C-alpha cells in the first residue's frame, strides 16, 4: 500500500480502460467504474493530508530519467507537498462530485464513454500537473490539460460553434504555453536544472534582470491560462462544452493551473517586486473588468464563468501583496463554490423543458424547485463573502490585505477590490431574483412540466453545499493562522504585511465591505421587485454603454477584426504575394518567361535571309571584324568593354 | 431521442449507445484487470519512494558545507555582495 | 470587392467570375441551403479569397462598428489607467512603521557576508 | 516441398476459356451461373505449388501457372466485392500479415530491446564510476570506512577537490 | 513519404557530417546569417500555412517549419542543440510519413480529391480515423511525451543559448506550429458529414499497422529521449567549438 | 569490468598518425564527462541540503550554492575542435 | 426504465489480446533481466553483446 503512487496510478486506470474497453463494457457499467475509482483516489487523498498535518514530511517518488545530456538532468518527479495536497484534495473533491453528478445529467446522451473516460483524463493531466517536481512535468501537465479542453468543449463535434470555441480556447492556451516554452529555456539555461529543490536554494543569489525576465514570461503564461485580460475571452467562449465539463474546468482545475505555476514560483517571485507589482495590477484590472461585464450580461452561463474571471483577479491581487496562503485559502473554497454555482445552473437548465439559458426566459421557480434553490442561495450567500461561511474567510481578508500593505500604492486597489466586490453582490442578485422571485416569463407548460432532478444530480449537490459552508472555519487554522508553518513558502522578511493588515485596519474599513455588500445585495432584490423602471429605462446612451459591457467590454470584436482578421489577411498576403508571387519570379515561372524570350531571340537571330549563304557568309565578315575592334577596345582599357559586351548581350539575347 | 443509428460501423471506445448483452461478464474481467494492475504497480514503486527530510544525516551536511568552503577557499572566489 | 484586399486581388485573377464577398454568417439562417451548416447551395461560385467569407471564418461581430469598438475600448482602458494613477495622489499615509529585525536585520540568516550585510539585509 | 500436377492445371485453363470476362461474370445484379464460380475461387484459395517445384522446372509451365493464377484472382476478388463467395466470416489472412507480424515487428521488439539494454553502457555511468574511482585511488583510507559512510565519504572528497586533470591535457596554454 | 520522412533529414545529417568539422572558423562568423534564413523560414512559412486550399500541401510547409527549428540546433554550437536537432530529425522522420498517409493513403485513395473544402465530419462515420488524426495532429505540434517536443525543447533551448534575442521570436514556432495544424484538424474532425463525401470503408488493418508504429515508435522517444543517447553522445561532443 | 584507457595529449602527438590523435580526442571528451559529474555530484549534495535544511537554507549551505552558480559556466561539455585546431601561446 | 442492449462482444479482442501479451512479455523480460544481473553480475542480452574492442 503505497498513497504516493496511488494517487497517480488510479486515475491513469479511470482513462485508459474507458477507451480501451468502453465497448466491451459498455455505457452502464463505464459510469460506475469511472465514478468508483475517482472516488476512492479522492478518499486516499482525504486520508493523506490528514497524515500530513501530522508530520510536515512531504513524499516523493522516483522514476527512470527522463533526459541525461551535459548539465542538465530531467526526471520524472513525484512530490506531494502541502501546496500540493491543498491543490490536489480541492480538484479530487471537485472531480468526483462531478463524475457522480455527470453520471444523471448525461444519461440520455449518446456518447457517455467517451465523455467520462475524458472527464477522467482531465482529472489524470491535472493530477501530474500538480504534484510534479520539476518544471517539466508541470509543463506535462500544462499542456496536456490544454489537450483535454480541446477535447472536452468539442464535445458534440456536429455542432459547429463547438468547434470553434475549442480552438479559441486551445489556441489562447497555446500562447501561453509558447511563453512557457521561453520561461522555461531561461530557466534550464540560467540554472542549469529544472528541478524545484535547486532553483530554489539558489534564487536569491541570480541577477534580478534576468529573474524579470523569467517570471515575466512565465505570468503571461500563468495570465493566459489563469484568464486574465490579455486574451479572456475563451471561458466564456467555453459555455458551448456542456455543464458537468464547465463545472470542471471553470470551478477548480483549468482556472486552478494558471494561479498553480504563481503559487510555485512564488520563492522565486519574491525576489523581484516589478513583476509582482504587474501582476497585482492584471489582477486589479480583470477584477473590475469581469464585474461589469457579469452585471450586463444575460446567459446563465456566461454570468457564472465571469463570475468566476472576477474572483481569479482577486486571487492574483493577493499574489501581487506577496501574501499567497490567503491566494491559496482563496483558490481551495473558491473551487466548492464555483461547482455548486455550476451544478444549480445546470439543474435548472435541465429542469425546463426548453432548456433554455437566457435569464430573462426563466421566470419564477421558487415553489416548483425548492432545492436547487437553497443550494443556490447558499452558493451566493457564500460568493458574497456573507460572514459565517467560507466566502467572508477567503475573500474579505485579500480585500483587508490590500490596505494592510506597506507600499502607498496598494491603498488604490483596496477601492478597486472593494468596488468589485459590490459588484459581486448585484449580478448575483440578478441570477438569484429573475429565475426565482419574479413574475414568470416562460410559457405555461414548463410550469407544469418542471420537476425535481435524480439522485445523481441532487448528492453532489448536496455534499459540496456542505463543503462550501465548513470548509473555511475547518481548514482556516491551516492556512490563516498567527503563525502557521504549513505552506512551505519562504517570503521575505518585508514583504511579509500579515501581522501589519489584520492590526492596522480602523473599524470603518473592516465594518465597510459587510454592511455594504449586505445593503447591496437587498437594494437589488428591493428594487427589482417593487419599482423595475430603474433598470429598464430606454435613454438612448444607456443603451450603447449597456451593449458595450454586454459584448465582453467589446474585447472579442477587439481581438477578433485586429487580430485574426488581420493575421488572416497578411497571411494571405504572404501565401499569395510573397510565396506564390514574387519568389516564384526568382524561381520556375519566371525563368521561363526569360529563357523563352531569350531562345526566341537567338533562334531569330538567323531569321531573315532568304539565302542561307549570304547571311552566313555575313555572318563570319561581321565576327572577324568585331572581336578584332574588341581587342583593339580592349588592350587599352578593359572597364570600357565590359558595357559593349553587356550591349552585345543585350542586343544577342534580345 | 433514441434515434436510430447505422450498426455498420465500428468504434473502440463503443459507438453511440453502446451496451452490449454480457456487461457484467465483461465487468468482472475489467474489475479483475484494474484491481491486480493497481496493487502490482503499488508494490512496484514502493522502494522508489522516500521521505523528504531526514534522509542524510545532518553532519554530512555541514560536512559537505564544509568541503564547499575548502573549494571555495582554493579558487579564491570572492562572495556575491562583496564588491 | 468589398473589402480593400479584395481589391488588391482583382488585376490578378483572369476569366473568373468577381463575386462580391458576403459572410456565410450573416446570410440569414431560416433560408433552405443544401448545407445547412455551410449555409451553401450546391454549385454557388466561391469567392475572391473565400475562407475569409467561410463559416470557419472569424466570427465578424455586427454590433458595432469597428473603428467605434476600436475607440471604446481603449476608452474604457485609458480611462481606467488614467483614474487609478491620479488616485496615487490622493492616497492617505499610514500609521505604523515598517517593522524592525534584531540579531541586525537577519543578514547572516538570508546568507549574507559582513562585507555583503547591505544586499542581504533587513530593516534593524 | 508440395507438388502440382500439369493435367489438372491444363484442364483449369480449359475450364477458364468457355468462361466470362471478370466485367462481366458476377455484374448480374443465382445458381446456375453463379455457382460454378464459386469453385473457382476456392481453386485460388487453394495452392498448387510449393518450392521445389518452382527450381527445377521450366518456364512454359510457369507462364501457364501465372496466367491460370491471374484469372483465378480475378474471379476471387470480383465475385467477393460483388457479393466460397457467400459467407461472412472474420478469419483471413492478407498478403501482407505474414512477413510484417511475424519478421517485422518481432525484429522492431529487438531493435526496442537492444536499444534500451545497450543504454546501460553510457558515458554518466562510466564516468561516475571513474569519478569514484579516481577518489578511492588517491584516498584508499576511505576504502576502511563501512558501507553507508563511504558513498558520504566520496561526496565529501568530490567537493573537496576537481579531480578532472583537464588542465594537465592543456599544456600548451602554460 | 521516403521525401519527406527522409531526404530533409539527409541534408539535416549533410550539414553535420561536412560543415561543422571543417568549416569552424568559418561557421561563427556566419551563424547570425543562418539564424536570420532560420527565424525568417519559421515564420513565413508557417503563416503561409493559413492559407491553403489543399490539403497535402499543408503537411508540406509544416516540414518546412519543423526543420527550420530543426537547422538552429544544428548552428547552435551546444551539446543540446545538436542532440535537440538529431531527436527533431529522427521524431519527425517518424511523425511525418504519418500524416502524409492520413492525406494520401487513408483519403484520397477513397475520394481522389485533395482539396480541403469537401471534407467535414469525418468522425461520425470514420471513428477510429478521425481518433487518428487528432492523436497524430498533437504529436505534430510539440505537445510533448512525443519526441517532436523534445526535438523542439533542446533546439529552442541551443538557439537560445548562442543568441537570446534570436530565440525569444524562434520560440513563438510554438503557437505558430500548432495554429494551421489544429485549424485542420476540426475541419476534418467535426461538424455535419459532408453532402459531398459518400460514406466509404473504415481504414483496414494495414494502414492501422502503418499507424501503430509510426506512433509507438514516437512514443518511446517521447517518454525516454535517453534510449538512442548510446549513440550520439561522441557527437554531441563531436561537433562543439568553445576553445 | 571497468576498464580505463590512458591519458594522451593533443600537444606532444605527431597528427599525421591517427591512432594517437583519435586517443587524445576521445581522451579530452571522456575527461569533459568526468568534469561534468562532479557538477552533477555537487547539485545532488545541495538539493540534498535544502530539503533537510527547510527555512535556514540561506545560512546552511551558501557555500554550496555558490559552488554550484560558480561551476556552472565553467563545467559544461566545450569540444575538443577548438583546442586542437588553435595554439595558445604561439 | 430497460437499459435497451446492443448485441454482446466478447472481452478478449485480438487487438486486447496482442498489445497486452506484447506488453506484458517486455515487462516480464525486463525483470527477468533484473533478477538474473544480482546472480551473476550481468544481463542475459549483455552475452549476446560482442562489438570489438577499442584498441
Ligand atoms: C512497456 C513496454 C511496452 C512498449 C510498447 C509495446 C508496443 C506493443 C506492440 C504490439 O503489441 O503489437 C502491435 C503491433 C501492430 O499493431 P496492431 O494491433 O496489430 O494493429 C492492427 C489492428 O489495427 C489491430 O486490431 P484492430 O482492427 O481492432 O484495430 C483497432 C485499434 C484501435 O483503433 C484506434 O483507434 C487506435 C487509437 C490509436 C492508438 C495507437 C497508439 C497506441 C497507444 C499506445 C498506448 C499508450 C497508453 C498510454 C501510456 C500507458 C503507458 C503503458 O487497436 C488499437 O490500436 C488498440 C491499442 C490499445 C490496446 C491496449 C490494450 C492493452 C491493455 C493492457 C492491460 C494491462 C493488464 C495488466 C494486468 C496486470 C496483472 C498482473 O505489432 C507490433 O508488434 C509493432 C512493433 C512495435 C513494437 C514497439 C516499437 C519498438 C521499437 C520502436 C522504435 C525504437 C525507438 C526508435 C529508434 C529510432 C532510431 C534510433
Ligand atoms: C504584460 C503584457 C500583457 C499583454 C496582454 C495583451 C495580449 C494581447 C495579445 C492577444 C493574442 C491572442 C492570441 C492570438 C492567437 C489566438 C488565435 C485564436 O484564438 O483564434 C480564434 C479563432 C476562432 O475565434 P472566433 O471565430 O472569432 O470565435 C469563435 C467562437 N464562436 O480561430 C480561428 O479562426 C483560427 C484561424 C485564425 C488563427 C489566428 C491566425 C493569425 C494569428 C496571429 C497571431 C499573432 C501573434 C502575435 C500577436 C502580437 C500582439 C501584439
Ligand atoms: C500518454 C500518451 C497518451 C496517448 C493516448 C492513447 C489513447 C489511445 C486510444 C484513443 C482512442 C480514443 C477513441 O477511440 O475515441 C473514438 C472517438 C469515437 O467517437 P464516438 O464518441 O464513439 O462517436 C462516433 C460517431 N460515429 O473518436 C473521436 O470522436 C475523436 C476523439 C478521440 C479522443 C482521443 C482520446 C485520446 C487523445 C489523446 C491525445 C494524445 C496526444 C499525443
Ligand atoms: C502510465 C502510468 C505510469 C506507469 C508507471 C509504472 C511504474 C513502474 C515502476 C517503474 C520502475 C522504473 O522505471 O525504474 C527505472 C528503470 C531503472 O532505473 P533505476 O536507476 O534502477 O531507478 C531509478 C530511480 N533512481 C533514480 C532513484 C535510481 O529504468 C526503466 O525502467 C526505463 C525503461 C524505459 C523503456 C522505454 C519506455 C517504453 C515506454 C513505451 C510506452 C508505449
Ligand atoms: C456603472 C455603470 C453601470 C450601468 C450599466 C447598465 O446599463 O446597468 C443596467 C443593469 C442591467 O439591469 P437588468 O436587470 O439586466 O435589466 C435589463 C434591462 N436593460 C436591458 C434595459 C438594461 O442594471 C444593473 O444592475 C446596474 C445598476 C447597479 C450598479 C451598481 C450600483
Amino acid at each position: 500500500y503505497n498513497a504516493i503512487s496511488l494517487i497517480i496510478i488510479l486515475p491513469c486506470i479511470s482513462w485508459l480502460f474507458p477507451l480501451f474497453f468502453g465497448r466491451q463494457l459498455g455505457y452502464v457499467f463505464v459510469t460506475r467504474m469511472t465514478s468508483t475509482l475517482i472516488i476512492i483516489t479522492t478518499l486516499i487523498t482525504y486520508y493523506y493530508f490528514y497524515q500530513l498535518l501530522g508530520n510536515n514530511n512531504p513524499i516523493n517518488l522516483e522514476l527512470f530519467n527522463y533526459l541525461n545530456i551535459d548539465y542538465l538532468d530531467i526526471n520524472y518527479n513525484f512530490e506531494i507537498d502541502a501546496l500540493t495536497i491543498t491543490m490536489l484534495l480541492a480538484i479530487t473533491t471537485i472531480s468526483s462530485m462531478v463524475h457522480i453528478y455527470s453520471i444523471g445529467y448525461m444519461e440520455t446522451d449518446p456518447h457517455q464513454v467517451r465523455f467520462f473516460s475524458l472527464l477522467s483524463m482531465f482529472t489524470f493531466w491535472m493530477i501530474i500537473l500538480v504534484t510534479g517536481s520539476n518544471y517539466f512535468v508541470l509543463f506535462v501537465g500544462w499542456e496536456f490539460i490544454g489537450v483535454t479542453s480541446y477535447l472536452l468543449i468539442s464535445f458534440w463535434v456536429t455542432r459547429l460553434q463547438a468547434m470553434k470555441s475549442a480552438l479559441s480556447a486551445v489556441l489562447m492556451n497555446r500562447f501561453g504555453d509558447a511563453f512557457f516554452v521561453l520561461g522555461l529555456c531561461v530557466i534550464a539555461y540560467v540554472f542549469g536544472t529544472l528541478n524545484y529543490s535547486t532553483i530554489f536554494a539558489t534564487a536569491y543569489l541570480i541577477n534580478t534582470d534576468l529573474l524579470v525576465l523569467i517570471m515575466l514570461a512565465l505570468f503571461i503564461a500563468a495570465m493566459a491560462k489563469s484568464a486574465q485580460f490579455g486574451l479572456h475571452n475563451w471561458l466564456t467562449l467555453a459555455m458551448e462544452g456542456p455543464t458537468p465539463v464547465s463545472s470542471l474546468l471553470h470551478a477548480a482545475t483549468l482556472v486552478t493551473a494558471g494561479i498553480y505555476l504563481l503559487l510555485r514560483s512564488a520563492n522565486i517571485l519574491e525576489y523581484t517586486p516589478t513583476v509582482l507589482f504587474i501582476i497585482l495590477w492584471i489582477g486589479a484590472l480583470t477584477t473590475l473588468s469581469a464585474g461589469l461585464i457579469a452585471i450586463c450580461s444575460n446567459d446563465l452561463k456566461r454570468i457564472i464563468a465571469l463570475s468566476t474571471m472576477s474572483q481569479l483577479g482577486m486571487m492574483t491581487i493577493a499574489i501581487g501583496l506577496s501574501a499567497y496562503n490567503l491566494a491559496l485559502f482563496h483558490l481551495l473554497g473558491h473551487a466548492f463554490f464555483k461547482a455548486l454555482l455550476f451544478m444549480s445552473a445546470g439543474s435548472i437548465i435541465h429542469s425546463i423543458l426548453n432548456e433554455s439559458q437566457d435569464i430573462r426566459t426563466y421566470g419564477g421557480l421558487l415553489s416548483y424547485l425548492p432545492y436547487t434553490y437553497i443550494c443556490i442561495t447558499i452558493a451566493s450567500l457564500s460568493l458574497m463573502a456573507m460572514p459565517g461561511l467560507t466566502g467572508y474567510y477567503t475573500k474579505d481578508i485579500i480585500i483587508e490585505s490590500t490596505y494592510g500593505s506597506y507600499s502607498i500604492s496598494n491603498y488604490v486597489v483596496y477601492w478597486i477590490a472593494y468596488l468589485s466586490a459590490v459588484l459581486t453582490c448585484v449580478y448575483s442578485m440578478k441570477i438569484l431574483y429573475l429565475t426565482f422571485y419574479s413574475n414568470p416569463n416562460n410559457n405555461t407548460i414548463t410550469y407544469y412540466n418542471a420537476h425535481e432532478s435524480n439522485i445523481y444530480i441532487t448528492l453532489p449537490m448536496f455534499i459540496l453545499a456542505i463543503f462550501a459552508m465548513f470548509a473555511g472555519w475547518i481548514l482556516k487554522d491551516i492556512y490563516l493562522g498567527v503563525g502557521t508553518d504549513f505552506v512551505g513558502t519562504h517570503i521575505l522578511p518585508n514583504n511579509f504585511s500579515y501581522f501589519d493588515t489584520e492590526f492596522s485596519i480602523t473599524q470603518f474599513y473592516k465594518l465597510l465591505p459587510l454592511i455594504s455588500a449586505i445593503l447591496v445585495s437587498i437594494l437589488i432584490v428591493v428594487l427589482n421587485e417593487f419599482f423595475a423602471i430603474v433598470f429598464n429605462l430606454n435613454n438612448k446612451y444607456i443603451n450603447t454603454v449597456y451593449s458595450i459591457f454586454n459584448q465582453k467590454l467589446v474585447s472579442d470584436q477587439i481581438l477578433n477584426h485586429f487580430i485574426i482578421f488581420k493575421g488572416l489577411v497578411t497571411s494571405g498576403n504572404i501565401a499569395h504575394h510573397v510565396d506564390k508571387g514574387s519568389l516564384y519570379r526568382l524561381g520556375p515561372v519566371g525563368i521561363n518567361r526569360l529563357l523563352n524570350k531569350a531562345s526566341y531571340n537567338v533562334i531569330n537571330l538567323s531569321s531573315n535571309t532568304r539565302s542561307s549563304l549570304s547571311m552566313n557568309s555575313m555572318l563570319i565578315l561581321i565576327t572577324i571584324v568585331s572581336l578584332l575592334l574588341l581587342v583593339l577596345v580592349m588592350n587599352v582599357n578593359f572597364i570600357i568593354v565590359i558595357p559593349v559586351l553587356i550591349s552585345i548581350l543585350y542586343i544577342l539575347f534580345s | 431521442g433514441r434515434y436510430p443509428f447505422p450498426k455498420d460501423v465500428i468504434s473502440m471506445t463503443g459507438g453511440w449507445w453502446a451496451n452490449p448483452s454480457n456487461w457484467k461478464l465483461n465487468g468482472l474481467f475489467a474489475t479483475g484487470i484494474a484491481v491486480g494492475l493497481a496493487l502490482w504497480v503499488s508494490t512496484a514503486t514502493l522502494p522508489y519512494t522516500r521521505r523528504r527530510e531526514g534522509i542524510t544525516s545532518e553532519s554530512d551536511i555541514s560536512k559537505w558545507n564544509a568541503a564547499a568552503g575548502v573549494w571555495r577557499e582554493r579558487h579564491g572566489k570572492i562572495s556575491t555582495g562583496e564588491a | 470587392i468589398r473589402a480593400s484586399f479584395d481589391k488588391a486581388e482583382e488585376p490578378m485573377l483572369g476569366d473568373y467570375p468577381d463575386i462580391d464577398p458576403f459572410p456565410a454568417q450573416l446570410k440569414n439562417p431560416y433560408k433552405k441551403y443544401d448545407d445547412q451548416q455551410d449555409r451553401r447551395n450546391l454549385e454557388e461560385p466561391l469567392s475572391v479569397n473565400d475562407d475569409l467569407y467561410d463559416m470557419w471564418s472569424p466570427d465578424r461581430f455586427t454590433h458595432f462598428k469597428n473603428q467605434d469598438a476600436l475607440k471604446y475600448f481603449i476608452g474604457f482602458l485609458t480611462i481606467f489607467f488614467g483614474a487609478s494613477y491620479v488616485a496615487t495622489y490622493f492616497v492617505p499615509e499610514k500609521a505604523a512603521i515598517p517593522r524592525e529585525f534584531p540579531y541586525e536585520g537577519l543578514w547572516k540568516e538570508s546568507g549574507g557576508t559582513e562585507k555583503s550585510k547591505a544586499f542581504f539585509g533587513q530593516r534593524s | 516441398l508440395r507438388a502440382y500436377n500439369e493435367e489438372k492445371e491444363l484442364a483449369l485453363k480449359q475450364r477458364l476459356s468457355q468462361l466470362p470476362p471478370p466485367g462481366k461474370a458476377f455484374v448480374t445484379a443465382k445458381e446456375a451461373e453463379l455457382a460454378e464460380l464459386a469453385e473457382i475461387a476456392a481453386l485460388y484459395k487453394t495452392d498448387r505449388v510449393g518450392i521445389l517445384d518452382i527450381l527445377l522446372l521450366g518456364n512454359k509451365h510457369a507462364r501457364l501457372y501465372r496466367d491460370n493464377t491471374a484469372l483465378l484472382k480475378d474471379y476471387y476478388y470480383n465475385g467477393r466485392r460483388i457479393l466460397w463467395e457467400i459467407k461472412r466470416e472474420g478469419a483471413e489472412k492478407e498478403d501482407w500479415v505474414n512477413q510484417m507480424y511475424f519478421l517485422y515487428a518481432p525484429s522492431l521488439i529487438l531493435l526496442l530491446i537492444v536499444m534500451v539494454y545497450k543504454s546501460r553502457e553510457d558515458i554518466t555511468f562510466w564516468a561516475k564510476k571513474e569519478l569514484d574511482q579516481r577518489v578511492l585511488d588517491k584516498h584508499p583510507e576511505i576504502n576502511d570506512a563501512p558501507e553507508n559512510e563511504r558513498d558520504a565519504l566520496i561526496v565529501e572528497r568530490i567537493i573537496a577537490g576537481d579531480y578532472d586533470k583537464l588542465a594537465s591535457l592543456q599544456k600548451k596554454a602554460t | 513519404m521516403i521525401l519527406a520522412g527522409l531526404i530533409l533529414k539527409l541534408a539535416l545529417y549533410a550539414i553535420l557530417r561536412l560543415l561543422l568539422p571543417l568549416l569552424c572558423e568559418a561557421q561563427i562568423l556566419y551563424t547570425p546569417m543562418i539564424y536570420i534564413i532560420s527565424l525568417l523560414t519559421i515564420i513565413l512559412t508557417s503563416l503561409a500555412t493559413l492559407r491553403q486550399i489543399d490539403l497535402k500541401v499543408i503537411i508540406a510547409y509544416s516540414s518546412i517549419s519543423h526543420m527550420g527549428i530543426a537547422i538552429l540546433g544544428v548552428c547552435s554550437n551546444t551539446s543540446l542543440g545538436i542532440y535537440g536537432s538529431i531527436v527533431l530529425g529522427v521524431a519527425h522522420g517518424f511523425v511525418s510519413p504519418a500524416l502524409f498517409l492520413i492525406v494520401g493513403g487513408i483519403l484520397y485513395d477513397r475520394y481522389h480529391i485533395r482539396i480541403v473544402n469537401y471534407y467535414k465530419g469525418l468522425t461520425t462515420y470514420m471513428p477510429q480515423l478521425a481518433t487518428y488524426i487528432i492523436i497524430l495532429s498533437f504529436a505534430n505540434i510539440g505537445t510533448p511525451l512525443t519526441g517532436n517536443f523534445t526535438g523542439e525543447f533542446l533546439s529552442l533551448q541551443g538557439g537560445f543559448i548562442r543568441n537570446p534575442i534570436i530565440g525569444g521570436i524562434s520560440c513563438i514556432s510554438v503557437l505558430l506550429a500548432a495554429i494551421y495544424q489544429l485549424k485542420l484538424t476540426n475541419k476534418l474532425t467535426g461538424g455535419i458529414s459532408s453532402i459531398y463525401m459518400h460514406r466509404t470503408n473504415d481504414v483496414t488493418i494495414r494502414e492501422k499497422f502503418i499507424m501503430n508504429i509510426l506512433i509507438i515508435s514516437t512514443l518511446i522517444i517521447g517518454i525516454c529521449p535517453q534510449i538512442m543517447y548510446n549513440l550520439l553522445y561522441w557527437t554531441v561532443n563531436n561537433y562543439i567549438y568553445i576553445i | 569490468e571497468h576498464q580505463r584507457p590512458e591519458l594522451v595529449s593533443f600537444d606532444d602527438i605527431n597528427y599525421n598518425d591517427h591512432k594517437k590523435v583519435r586517443e587524445a580526442q576521445e581522451s579530452y571528451t571522456r575527461e569533459q564527462f568526468i568534469r561534468l559529474e562532479a557538477l552533477k555530484t555537487v547539485r545532488k549534495a545541495l538539493e540534498k541540503c535544502y530539503e533537510e535544511s527547510g527555512p535556514n537554507h540561506f545560512e546552511d549551505c551558501k557555500n554550496l550554492a555558490e559552488q554550484y552558480l560558480d561551476m556552472l559556466p565553467t563545467h559544461r561539455l566545450q569540444g575538443y575542435l577548438g583546442y586542437q585546431r588553435n595554439d595558445p601561446s604561439k | 426504465h430497460g437499459p435497451e442492449l446492443t448485441p454482446a462482444v466478447p472481452f478478449f479482442q485480438p487487438y486486447v489480446l496482442k498489445w497486452a501479451g506484447v506488453s506484458l512479455g517486455l515487462v516480464a523480460f525486463y525483470q527477468f533481466n533484473s533478477s538474473y544481473e544480482a546472480k551473476n553480475g550481468h544481463t542475459w542480452v549483455e552475452t549476446f553483446f560482442h562489438p570489438k574492442s577499442r584498441e
